[PDB]
RNA sequence: GUCUCCGUAGUGUAGCGGUUAUCACGUUCGCCUAACACGCGAAAGGUCCUCGGUUCGAAACCGGGCGGAAACACCA
RNA sequence: AAUGAGUCCACUUUAAAUCCUUUAACGAGGAUCCAUUGGAGGGCAAGUCUGGUGCCAGCAGCCGCGGUAAUUCCAGCUCCAA
RNA sequence: GGUGACCACGGGUGACGGGGAAUCAGGGUUCGAUUCCGGAGAGGGAGCCUGAGAAACGGCUACCACAUCCAAGGAAGGCAGCA
């Protein structure tokens, strides 16, 4: 055998991305039916009963009582071709950080957008967290996408084709300026609440017929996600080169101690040798590999594992530090990088002294420009004036970044995962790129 | 082979265990703790016996070369070599296999029948499905 | 507190930083002894002086 | 639970007093007459000779005809001459009080082979030691401290393996010797 | 104020420039200062020396070995 | 503890046994048998300290298997069986055999005798008692009982015993100048004749014991045991007959030894 | 990870979408004494934690992040 | 000229290994294959050297040093102890 | 009646006892949780079955204090053993 890949599920606020996800697991058999059985009569007691398939994922407390998601879930099951693990983002707007976290750890995406009349319209705007969703995932390394049109019993009249017509037209238009192609990607038309065509052709939609999607790779045609989630090319995966981990998270579980969780982009973790820890310069070794409680030899690139370390305290590594062999090349501290990002939006103008947060490989920090090096043209690399003065929408520019506080990147020369960032300010993502070259401490 | 020599102390007969035990010291005097399939085989001339049924072990080699020290087994028969030698020295010569499993799986095995009474069939099947 | 905490560190930020000079590596163990027993015991001085220290600044 | 020893003792004992200018020189001369490495084995072998005459003079306040006076004796009397310090005639409990450390500490390895003229230099005796260049009967020592006794004292000779007895040269020699036969037909 | 038993005391900071190296809310390791809890010097009334700071060696500070865990 | 004790530390070990530190923790510890422990060998030492037979605890296990090892007469499979005092220990297979019997420094040591006189064992008579019917037992300093004694055996005296039967073939009285060895304490192993009983009521007795060299020594009434007739000892004594030497004479002894061998 | 409050000379900390200033200080500083002590005379001292957005221009209006203080949850 | 500390063959050791001891081939001229920790007024061995600071910073277990020519602070150099 | 200035009784101990360790003119002063012997305990108490031997806890019952699973009807605990 089973291939390891990673799947978000990401769209609009109260979109029911949970639910839709929630209502996968159970089809697909993730856990039993009496557990959903308990988590209704909770749900229909404090009073939201339509988030019953959500609660699955949202197991936080406050999520529950405030209806909202805000931390990532991560939770597992099998597909019949390979192994499949899933992760919930909140996909909210003061939580946006929190899908960046989930989504540099992502392999492929899954964008539902509400077919709803009103739920639609508020998706689509300014403050439309869809817009930005996509453009976050094509900068975080995910080159796969899945649409898919949630809650047609919602619209009025119920199943009118037409209306799941405009709506994937509408997202493709901006895919289209986005980058992804409206061909490689896949459309499929689900129920949040309903239940329909997940496993099995729906009954209820005689006017769907299958969507189609040709790539590089061959062609493919299906009626479910089931379809596009066995359908989608596996990527590649430097095992070659050295192994690097950027920490998700970090739990003390009672007898075992501390254990960080994060998926492996390169090289192979097993339990046996010495790693080190970049922002905090920690040397220990690797206890033991789990993931999903499940215990391993190797941890192959693009695994969501959670290994174990000696001697080392929960405060001493937070999430966001990078974690890699000390026999190969270790990662170390970064004083400064030379990145190269183009400007999305920004109603006014950049000089020297703007702090905007960088997101990347987990970790979320405001850096500052410490001198703009150089402009250059939206594309192809090519120089065409010299002496940058200020920086507007729709240019790219290298610039020379310090960061304040420690941090640790690699060049998107050597490492793809780890060249991909965000950036962003206004709650908004101002700019897009990769690092070209960087300083060692 | 040029100068390698063999000298036997300590010697005495035992048909206790049907054998007669010795303490040799090597003489490498330039070369390496000779290896002890050649002393082996040297010890057997010295006693005409089939070196094959010949045991030595604890080879401790002076400090500065030269001499070693190693004790010496040897046997009127294979088949009481079989029968009262240990099973180390036995694999040694490769007259003796131990393709076993770790003893940590062993306790586990053994834990794991204790949760399960009586029933033959799922008492050999125990190991089974967690393998 | 009186507040006359800000001069911490005051002289050795005002010393000047001179670097040590290299030198070559200094004999160590019954070297260190051979070089002390033959300086101090197996050597006749005629210059006068009143049996002056090791460290004599002349 | 284990079946470890842990029977250790120190060899040694520091001076009372520190820096005193008559002791700092006095342990420098035999430093630098046998070349020691430290004050420690300087210090070491004093420990010595003071057991030694702790244990003499226990014996003498003890009556005379005491059998333990008496066995005890012979006996400390016994290695003193074996190694070789004190005179074969000199078999007295009163002499061994007379005993210094200078004789003591020429008994070792070191100054014996230096003696012997196996090495040019007391401080040429004790590389030439580490460097398991000599030995004593059929064994090899590279031990400076090893104290010989009256018998062993003759068989002191170079080991057959160095470069001084046997064959087979230093690899500087043989480094030497492949670039001459290098550089030239 | 000292993690176990809460009690308060002064510790003093044996050295040039390593009341800088000190900042607020950090554990420091503090040693009694000689001569068994009597004042030593002319500070008055202060029986304790600082040791280690932020878990890294005052001395490895003050002779740069090793720096603030920045 | 909650009961009996199956385990002996090897520094715990008595000291005639001649154990070393650094082999493993524990000891033998003897099975419960005719022998104290603090007095007794365990055949497993006996075949490998003694004779070096077996060189570790498994391969002394395989000859007691075999059963040539005939202790008293009898085969003893048990590896760890206290042998005792003056127990003829009979290996058949290899012709050789042993009366366990101290020696000069109050240790056991390797006695090899010959057949004919292993068919007989001496024994120390401690309880005399009449059982039922009219019935006179006699226990031994073994846990050996008989029935029927000659009447004119009392308390610690020796009963000459052949093997096989278990009968009394003859005895030995206690009484003054008699040839005994002593089994415990300091003067354990002296061979001498008996001066002096001198008796406490209450107490232990004490008896005084000259040697053949004319050295007097005493020792309580249980550590007696008379093993000749007057002067004539009954068994074949072992190499220093039973005679004590002081630190003097061992050592000009070894050099006399040397010198010669030399 | 969620949220809540705080953050402005070095402290003590006013502030107005059009001004960050004063203040007890703290220091430098002339001021006298060998040195003090004591008192007398002016200064310097601010990215308003940081980055921006709004605005014609914000420290403050808003958003973010940083750190300190408060809690709430976090088990391969 | 001699050598180990390191790489590294084999042997040996061992239940199987490891380490040690043996023993191949490499392996030293800043033999840069680079000894450190504390001191130099007295107690207590070692400078009445040079440059800074100027009752400040600081040193100092105790005596005490520093308020502009510091044998005591911060450094360099040089000595001392293990 | 019995015990007490020859120190009873009571209290404290940062008290498990001893073999032993450190210091070392002699005499002493401290230290012995710690591999050997003896005792005690198994989260705190209490009570028992079996057995030659247990007031056992890698045996049971109950209460107290913690604490695990549960479909909330119940069920299962004792690392001052090795990790
Ligand atoms: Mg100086
Ligand atoms: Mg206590
Ligand atoms: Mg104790
Ligand atoms: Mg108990
Ligand atoms: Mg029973
Ligand atoms: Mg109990």
């Amino acid at each position: 055998e089973k291939t390891h890949i990673n799947i978000v599920v990401i769209g609009h606020v109260d979109s029911g991305k949970s639910t839709t996800t929630g209502h996968l697991i159970y089809k697909c058999g993730g856990i039993d039916k009496r557990t959903i059985e308990k988590f209704e009569k909770e749900a229909a007691e404090m009073g939201k009963g339509s988030f019953k398939y959500a609660w699955v994922l949202d197991k936080l407390k406050a999520e529950r009582e405030r209806g909202i998601t805000i931390d990532i879930s991560l939770w597992k099951f099998e597909t019949s071709k390979y192994y499949v693990t899933i992760i919930d983002a909140p996909g909210h707007r003061d939580f946006i950080k929190n899908m960046i976290t989930g989504t540099s750890q992502a392999d492929c995406a899954v964008l539902i957008v509400a077919a709803g009349v009103g739920e639609f319209e508020a998706g689509i705007s300014k403050n439309g967290q869809t817009r930005e969703h996509a453009l976050l995932a094509y900068t975080l390394g995910v080159k796969q996408l899945i649409v898919g049109v949630n809650k047609m019993d919602s619209t009025e009249p119920p199943y009118s084709q037409k209306r799941y017509e405009e709506i994937v037209k509408e997202v493709s238009t901006y895919i289209k300026k986005i980058g992804y192609n409206p061909d490689t990607v896949a459309f499929v038309p689900i129920s949040g609440w309903n239940g329909d065509n997940m496993l099995e052709p729906s009954a209820n939609m005689p006017w769907f017929k299958g969507w189609k999607v040709t790539r590089k790779d061959g062609n493919a045609s299906g009626t479910t996600l089931l379809e596009a989630l066995d359908c989608i090319l596996p990527p590649t995966r430097p095992t070659d080169k050295p192994l690097r981990l950027p920490l998700q998270d970090v739990y003390k579980i009672g007898g075992i101690g501390t254990v960080p969780v994060g998926r492996v982009e390169t090289g192979v973790l097993k339990p046996g040798m010495v790693v080190t820890f970049a922002p905090v310069n920690v040397t220990t070794e690797v206890k033991s590999v789990e993931m999903h409680h499940e215990a391993l030899s190797e941890a192959l690139p693009g695994d969501n594992v959670g290994f174990n370390v000696k001697n080392v305290s929960v405060k001493d590594v937070r999430r966001g530090n990078v974690a890699g062999d000390s026999k190969n090349d270790p990662p170390m501290e970064a004083a400064g990088f030379t990145a190269q990002v183009i400007i999305l939006n920004h109603p006014g103008q950049i000089s020297a002294g703007y702090a905007p947060v960088l997101d990347c490989h987990t970790a979320h920090i405001a850096c500052k420009f410490a001198e703009l090096k150089e402009k250059i043209d939206r594309r192809s690399g090519k120089k065409l004036e010299d002496g940058p003065k200020f920086l507007k929408s729709g240019d790219a520019a290298i610039v020379d970044m310090v960061p304040g506080k420690p941090m640790c990147v690699e060049s998107f020369s050597d490492y793809p995962p780890l060249g991909r960032f965000a950036v962003r300010d206004m709650r908004q993502t101002v700019a897009v790129g990769v690092i070209k070259a960087v300083d060692k401490k | 082979n040029d100068t390698v020599t063999i000298r036997t102390r300590k010697f005495m007969t035992n048909r206790l265990l049907q054998r007669k035990q010795m303490v040799i010291d090597v003489l490498h005097p330039g070369k390496a703790t000779v290896p002890k399939t050649e002393i082996r085989e040297k010890l057997a001339k010295m006693y005409k016996t089939t070196p094959d049924v010949i045991f030595v072990f604890g080879f401790r080699t002076h400090f500065g070369g030269g001499k070693t020290t190693g004790f010496g087994m040897i046997y009127d028969s294979l088949d009481y070599a079989k029968k009262n030698e240990p099973k180390h020295r036995l694999a040694r010569h490769g007259l003796y296999e131990k393709k076993k499993t770790s003893r940590k799986q062993r306790k586990e095995r053994k834990n794991r029948m204790k949760k399960v009474r009586g029933t033959a069939k799922a008492n050999v099947g125990a190991g089974k499905k967690p393998k | 507190v009186h507040g006359s905490l800000a001069r911490a560190g005051k002289v050795r930020g005002q010393t000047p930083k001179v670097a040590k000079q290299e030198k070559k590596k200094k004999k160590t163990g019954r070297a260190k002894r051979r070089m002390q027993y033959n300086r101090r015991f197996v050597n006749v001085v005629p210059t006068f002086g009143k049996k002056k220290g090791p460290n004599a600044n002349s | 639970p284990v079946a470890r020893s842990w029977v250790c003792r120190k060899t040694y004992v520091t001076p009372r007093r520190p820096f005193e200018k008559s002791r700092l020189d006095q342990e420098l001369k035999l430093i630098g007459e046998y070349g020691l490495r430290n004050k420690r084995e300087v210090w070491r072998v004093k420990f010595t000779l003071a057991k030694i005459r702790k244990a003499a003079r226990e014996l003498l306040t003890l009556d005379e005809k005491d059998p333990r006076r008496l066995f005890e004796g012979n006996a400390l009397l016994r290695r003193l001459v074996r190694i070789g310090v004190l005179d074969e005639g000199k078999m007295k409990l009163d002499y061994i009080l007379g005993l210094k450390i200078e004789d003591f500490l020429e008994r070792r390895l070191q100054t014996q082979v230096f003696k012997l003229g196996l090495a040019k230099s007391i401080h040429h005796a004790r590389v030439l030691i580490r460097q398991r260049h000599i030995r004593v009967r059929k064994q090899v020592v590279n031990i400076p401290s090893f104290i010989v006794r009256l018998d062993s004292q003759k068989h002191i000779d170079f080991s057959l393996r160095s470069p001084y007895g046997g064959g087979r040269p230093g690899r500087v020699k043989r480094k030497n010797a492949k670039k001459g036969q290098g550089g030239a037909g | 104020q000292l993690i176990k038993n809460g009690k308060k005391i002064t510790a003093f900071v044996p050295n040039d420039g390593c009341l800088n190296f000190i900042e607020e809310n950090d554990e420091v390791l503090v040693a009694g200062f000689g001569r068994k809890g009597h004042a030593v010097g002319d500070i008055p009334g202060v029986r304790f020396k600082v040791v280690k700071v932020a878990n890294v060696s005052l001395l490895a500070l003050y002779k740069g070995k090793k720096e603030r865990p920045r | 503890a909650r009961g009996p004790k199956k385990h002996l530390k090897r520094v715990a070990a008595p000291k005639h046994w001649m154990l070393d530190k650094l082999t493993g923790v524990f000891a033998p510890r003897p099975s419960t048998g005719p022998h104290k422990l603090r007095e007794c060998l365990p055949l497993i030492i006996f075949l490998r300290n003694r004779l070096k037979y077996a060189l570790t605890g498994d391969e002394v296990k395989k000859i007691c298997m075999q059963r040539f090892i005939k202790i008293d007469g009898k085969v003893r499979t048990d590896i760890t069986y206290p042998a005792g005092f003056m127990d003829v220990i009979s290996i058949d297979k290899t012709g050789e055999n042993f009366r366990l019997i101290y020696d000069t420094k109050g240790r056991f040591a390797v006695h090899r005798i010959t057949p004919e006189e292993a068919k007989y064992k001496l024994c120390k008579v401690r309880k005399i008692f009449v059982g039922t019917k009219g019935i006179p037992h006699l226990v031994t300093h073994d846990a050996r009982t008989i029935r029927y004694p000659d009447p004119l055996i009392k308390v610690n005296d020796t009963i000459q015993i052949d093997l096989e039967t278990g009968k009394i073939t003859d005895f030995i009285k206690f009484d003054t100048g008699n040839l005994c060895m002593v089994t415990g304490g300091a003067n354990l192993g002296r061979i001498g004749v008996i001066t002096n009983r001198e008796r406490h009521p209450g107490s232990f007795d004490v008896v005084h014991v000259k040697d053949a060299n004319g050295n007097s020594f005493a020792t309580r009434l249980s550590n007696i045991f008379v093993i000749g007739k007057g002067n004539k000892p009954w068994i074949s004594l072992p190499r220093g007959k039973g005679i004590r030497l002081t630190i003097a004479e061992e050592r000009d002894k070894r050099l006399a030894a040397k010198q010669s061998s030399g």
